[PDB]
């Protein structure tokens, strides 16, 4: 908890920096869809799409 | 293969087969998009699987077996 | 120290010239080797 | 009181040919399954020595965590 | 050197002999490690030297001798 008595000066507020409407994990970068098995399945928002077309963000998981 | 021209001035070489639907890898010239060339044609683990005859899982290519 | 240029004189310190060629064996390498 | 107790058995080492050099195992090699449910490791802690013209080979593990899950 | 489908449905191809502890040029995908391609196989120079026949230091290959 922290009240407003020990605020000595603020800025804070909301930013359209980062967009993004499709997000997927892919694995690792030696499997591939045409000499093996799936590749990724990546979800989106119906109406988020509309404003924001088809962006991605990809990420890539050594773990799988 | 290999491709030339002889003292006399014809022309030699060779036209390797071509196939449709084939994986081929690809790099572009200068690292800039829009100008193609193929290096090499590389199948599908199950076609490779299907047209080779060796049973061995592995093993050591020095082993006389 | 400045006679004839000479500078420091701990400029070539111990380790200037002391060294040895590198190889491995120092860490990780020599654990399997303990025969 | 006895703490708790190191799991540990015998595996099986199999080859694809018969071997033909004396191979060395050092203690402390690894060993895993692959099975998502059990992720629990295992290691050695005696060398052993491959004899030469040899198919198989049987060494024991024993497992890092101690409980049920060994 | 090929593979393919023929419209009957066959698979057809080619399985070059592959050789422990020749070198081999490598190409990632992307430029991202972990995703190796190997292009073609290159032989050391004694190994290259070994497997010619050619007695000749050099000259330009339009010469008729």
């Amino acid at each position: 908890k922290v009240p407003t008595e020990d605020f000595i000066e603020e800025d804070v507020g909301k930013s359209d920096v980062e967009t993004y409407s499709i997000f997927t994990a892919t694995p690792a970068g030696m499997l591939k869809e045409l000499n093996g098995d799936v590749f990724s399945k990546p979800q989106f928002h119906p109406e988020l799409t509309d404003r924001y077309g088809y962006t991605k963000f990809e990420v890539e998981n050594i773990y799988l | 293969s290999f491709i030339g021209r002889t003292p006399e001035g014809s022309v030699f070489g060779t036209k390797p087969l071509i196939t449709e639907g084939s994986v081929v890898l690809i790099g572009f010239l200068n690292d800039d998009i829009n100008s193609p060339i193929i290096l090499s044609v590389y199948g599908d683990n199950e076609q490779n699987k299907m047209i080779n005859t060796n049973p061995l899982d592995g093993g050591k290519f020095d082993t006389e077996s | 120290i400045l006679e004839d240029g000479k500078g420091s004189p701990h400029r070539f310190a111990g380790l200037w010239n002391q060294s040895s060629d590198f190889m491995g064996g120092l860490m990780g390498e020599d654990t399997s080797k303990e025969l | 009181k006895r703490q708790s107790k190191r799991a540990y058995g015998d595996v099986t080492i199999q080859f694809y040919q018969p071997l033909d050099m004396r191979m060395y195992i050092p203690a402390g090699t690894t060993f895993t399954s692959t099975r998502q449910e059990y992720p629990q490791q295992f290691e050695t802690l005696v060398d052993y020595y491959a004899e030469p013209d040899s198919t198989e080979i049987v060494v024991e593990v024993y497992c890092k965590e101690t409980g049920v899950a060994g």
